[PDB]
RNA sequence: UCCGACUUUGUGAAUACUUAUUCCGUGGGUCGGAAGUUUUGGCUCCAAGGCCGGCCGAU
RNA sequence: UGGCUCUGAGGACCGACUCAGAACUGGUACGGACAAGGGGAAUCCGACUGUUUAAUUAAAACAAAGCAUUGCGAUGGUCCUCGCGGAUGCUGACGCA
RNA sequence: CUAAGGGACGGGGUAACCCCGGCAGAUAGCGCACGCGCCCCGAAAGGGAAUCGGGUUAAGAUUUCCCGAGCCGGGAUGUGGCGGUUGACGGCGACGUUAGGAAGUCCGGAGACGCCGGCGGGGGCCUCGGGAAGAGUUAUCUUUUCUGCUUAACGGCCUGCCAACCCUGGAAACGGUUCAGCCGGAGGUAGGGUCCAGUGGCCGGAAGAGCACCGGGUGUCCGGUGCGCCCCCGGCGGCCCAUGAAAAUCCGGAGGACCGCCGUUCACGCCCGGUCGUACUCAUAACCGCAUCAGGUCUC
């Protein structure tokens, strides 16, 4: 497993062809976005409520999205 | 202190006879002594094995006597070899 | 106090069977098998450690398993000779070569 | 009777030498053109211990005369040799301790070790620690040389035989009392299966000619013919005299 | 007094250890950034290769090429030689540095073709 | 196991020879005759060059 | 030599054990179970540590360090093998037997 | 894979069975015509490609099944990046950065090593306290007694022990320093740095798991201490007429023949992974002692 820091790098990874699904995990602190790729699971931590929503709406329409 | 005559040989206790302990004393002392290194100029040469004498700091290793760095005949042989070499010329 | 068992069929405390105790998220203690301590690269003329390279088992240095910066040092005789050894060889190579010319002239 | 212990050693079953941790044969480099006509320089890289051998060995590296290769040698170290020292082998090598020379190049009185008996033997004489041979005289007609061996015997050798200058390192080893059966046990543990010796008088007659009796006694002369069969040849063999003079 | 511009040295440490270089400027006392004495040198990162008659014309043009590096070196990391190479160099950014390297490459390639300074272009063997 | 005879066992001078036989060494790497590298614990190979694939360099 | 109530000393950037001292007190009991040398004066033998007759002998027997003697310079000594060959020997008298 | 060792082609011996492996015999082949050229077997305790946590059965899995998360080896193939001063930059330097030519030939290291004694470090365990959850005792006392309060391989960043190394500088009125040592003009003390290892810290994995409670919900927290015990590591000292394996395998280096739209040990991406063992006992009843035998039988 690997962590992603900036939002844009998560955007390109979720747009990868080998990306299969995105899991959204809600914690009491932040919101974790996990995209399952071929070799690694990439996790990005969003500490902002609206940035989580903007990320949710701006995801690629072709990728599956799951709520955890 | 701690002993009047035994010295290093007191590790053997009362065993083996007084004459044998006195015999081994000189070689026990000499083989555990620190010798002068002609290459670097320090008293850092220690016996690594019988005949092998290595300096701690400069790292030179030298073939010498069994229980002393230079045997008496080694000095005599070197002088004979040196005199033969010069007189050969 | 949660005594432990070996996890494979090796029953003898050999150097290749060394274990460590770890706590799992299951709240218990299990054995994990470790790797034997390995020397790193060594210098042949000084005997000292070669700086800049990790101490691994020989097959952990394999190219597919280790990055190139970790494997090498950027200097002639990089992972083979230390810096002091390389300096001495350069100076010896040049100074003896000058003596060869002086022998030729004289 | 049964086969005596002296006979059983020739089968070499449990009496073979212990050589598992030995560093290799110690001997000169094979005689070649460069040594026969000039000199060749090698450098001493290590002075090491050989199990079962009192004398230290010297690791020496040469450059191969015609191949692009290193040539690593290992012979008995003369006293005074050291790591990083240049040694020279051959007809034109200087008379210095640690150098290997033909006997023709060593004047009368020189101290030598690892002396060849045949030209190209790589060293046969005076190899144990602290031992050496002395050059006595030279014969230019026959091309032979006279040397004195450590046992005192004179020997005639070809003048082309090679020897190292100096005496063998590690001398004085046997002046130290062993003091313990255990020290003797460790000495012979790396040599052979020979150390704890049982006296023949302490045996039964089936096992030894000295065995038996209601007292421990040989019962016949311990001096024995040179031509006695094995099993019979025990005690003092072909002795010209006995006792302490 | 033998560490002057135009004098040839040998680098003893670093990435360019064992390479031959020429001094360009000497800061004998040292700057404020570098208290120790040091000099700017121009050295050979890649020596011109062995050029022989049997070779074809295109190939010998490729073997005559050199690469040059610029480096500030402590005096203690330099082996000063007795040789001298003068090519009138008289010398910050990653673009100014590489451009200045290319100028010295042209001058040093031209000196090598002249046939002089055979020691300077013939590597060291250790 | 020592010792003698025969066999292996030949050749030529008034004891010599060498090819049988025997032993030793080498990755069978400079043998016979003639002609004309001591340096400091560094590197050293697959020829530069010259002259007509060829010769010298490397008798 | 117990119990109890204290006292002093020894530190780090609030702490841990140890060691000394005192008073009081019990049917003189206190290393309260457990755990845990009997000592001395001599004679014989073997120096000592080690070893041994598995299943009647552990010893004064064997070994041992030390001392001494013998053979042997490799075309050798000692020994094995029907034979060819082999052990010592990756050895060379400060060595092997 | 090799160890002690065993077998064995040719050759030698032998009536044959069979006994001999260094006695050297055109050695039976390897790279790119050209070049080079000094058999096998033998260890489920030696060496060694790569896995973790949680769950699951009447019986398995102390790593094989399920869930999730990785890794190794091999093979094809792109997309992006990287280099052309043809074969990258930075640093005085130790050295750093995911990339960043190359053939025959040659060189080094790791693998890779004894016993004993202190000292230091890390992990686990034990132990003292605080908080919260539940349980025990409760004539009296007891802010009390008990239980639990967890965090894997793998990846990134930080840290950086004890040694080792680098730069400046130049020491007697000698200093630095360990439990012990010991160290210094062959450059100390000091100042500033590089590297090394970790079973160290934080984040990802990962709370969604597991556990404990209450009926879906709550919680899974904060400290202290040590000649403590077990394992591992580090670094010194001692000892030897004792000096305490080898090979497979892997990495690095010297050289630079040869070569340009071709190179690329980089990232991401695609495919594949054979055979045999695996239950159970391991002992006062699963083994041997004629037995369900007070014996014997190697370990954590
Ligand atoms: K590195
Ligand atoms: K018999
Ligand atoms: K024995
Ligand atoms: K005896
Ligand atoms: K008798
Ligand atoms: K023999
Ligand atoms: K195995
Ligand atoms: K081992
Ligand atoms: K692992
Ligand atoms: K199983
Ligand atoms: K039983
Ligand atoms: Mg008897
Ligand atoms: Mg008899
Ligand atoms: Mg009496
Ligand atoms: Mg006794
Ligand atoms: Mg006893
Ligand atoms: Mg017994
Ligand atoms: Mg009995
Ligand atoms: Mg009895
Ligand atoms: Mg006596
Ligand atoms: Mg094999
Ligand atoms: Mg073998
Ligand atoms: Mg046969
Ligand atoms: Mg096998
Ligand atoms: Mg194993
Ligand atoms: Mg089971
Ligand atoms: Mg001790
Ligand atoms: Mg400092
Ligand atoms: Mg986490
Ligand atoms: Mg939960
Ligand atoms: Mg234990
Ligand atoms: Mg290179």
């Amino acid at each position: 497993p690997k962590q992603i820091h900036e939002i844009k790098d998560f955007l390109l990874t979720a747009r990868r062809k080998d990306a299969r699904s995105v899991r959204i995990k809600r914690t009491k602190d932040a919101v974790k976005f996990k995209v399952r790729c071929s070799r690694y699971l990439y996790t990005l931590c969003v500490h902002d409520t609206d940035k989580a929503n903007k990320l949710k709406q701006s995801l690629p329409p072709g990728l599956n999205v799951q709520e955890v | 202190k701690r002993t009047k005559k035994a010295g290093i040989v007191g590790k053997y206790g009362t065993r083996y006879g007084a004459s044998l302990r006195k015999q081994i004393k000189k070689m026990e002392v000499s083989q555990h002594s620190k010798y002068f290194c002609e290459f670097c100029g320090k008293f850092a040469v220690k016996r690594k094995a019988v005949g092998i004498w290595g300096c701690k700091d400069c790292g030179k290793v030298k073939a010498g006597g069994a229980y002393t760095m230079n045997t008496a005949s080694a000095v005599t042989v070197r002088s004979t070899i040196r005199r033969l070499r010069e007189q050969t010329e | 106090v949660q005594r432990l068992t070996y996890r494979k069929r090796h029953s003898y405390a050999t150097k290749s069977n060394q274990t460590r105790v770890v706590k799992t998220p299951g709240g218990k203690l299990v054995y994990q098998y470790t790797k034997k301590r390995a020397s790193g690269p060594k210098c042949p003329v000084t005997g000292k450690k070669i700086q800049g390279i990790p101490h691994l088992r020989p097959t952990e240095y394999k190219r597919s398993r280790l990055s190139r910066n970790r494997r090498t040092v950027n200097r002639p005789y990089g992972g083979v000779l230390s810096g002091p050894a390389v300096r001495e060889r350069i100076i010896r190579a040049f100074l003896v070569e000058e003596q060869k010319i002086v022998k030729k002239v004289l | 009777g049964r086969v005596i212990r002296a006979q059983r050693k020739g089968a070499g079953s449990v009496f073979k030498s212990h050589t598992h941790h030995r560093k290799g044969p110690a001997r000169f480099r094979s005689l070649d053109f460069g040594e026969r006509n000039g000199y060749l320089k090698g450098v001493v890289t290590d002075v090491i211990h050989d199990p079962g051998r009192g004398a230290p060995l010297a690791k020496v590296t040469f450059r191969h005369p015609f191949r692009y290769k290193h040539q690593k040698e290992l012979f008995v170290a003369a006293e005074g040799m050291y790591t990083g020292q240049f040694v020279y082998c051959g007809r034109r090598a200087t008379l210095s301790v640690g150098n290997v020379l033909p006997l023709r190049s060593v004047p009368e009185g020189g101290v030598i070790c690892n002396v060849e008996h045949h030209v190209g033997d790589r060293g046969v004489f005076a190899r144990a620690s602290g031992d050496y041979a002395i050059v006595i005289s030279h014969n230019p007609d026959n091309g032979t040389s006279r040397i004195k061996l450590p046992s005192g015997a004179k020997k005639i050798v070809p003048s082309s035989c090679r020897a190292m200058i100096g005496q063998v390192a590690g001398g004085g080893r046997t002046e130290k009392p062993m003091l313990k059966a255990g020290n003797a046990y460790h000495k012979y543990r790396v040599k052979r299966n020979s150390w704890p010796k049982v006296r023949g008088v302490a045996m039964n007659p089936v096992e030894h000619p000295h065995g038996g009796g209601n007292h421990q006694h040989i019962g016949h002369a311990s001096t024995v013919r040179r031509d006695a069969p094995p099993g019979q040849k025990v005690g003092l063999i072909a002795a010209r005299r006995t006792g302490r003079l | 007094k033998f560490l002057k511009p135009g004098k040839a040295v040998i680098l003893l440490q670093g990435r360019f250890a064992g390479r031959k270089a020429v001094i360009v400027r000497v800061f004998e006392e040292g700057t404020r950034d570098r208290p120790y004495g040091h000099c700017l040198v121009a050295g050979l990162a890649k020596y011109p290769k062995k050029v022989i008659r049997k070779d074809s014309a295109k190939k010998t043009a490729k073997k005559s090429r050199v690469k040059c590096f610029l480096k500030l070196v402590n005096f203690t990391h330099i082996m000063p030689t007795r040789y001298t190479l003068d090519v009138d160099f008289k010398d910050a950014t990653r673009d100014k540095k590489v451009a200045s390297c290319k100028a010295a490459k042209a001058r040093l390639e031209e000196r090598f073709k002249t046939g002089k300074n055979r020691w300077f272009f013939t590597k060291l063997r250790f």
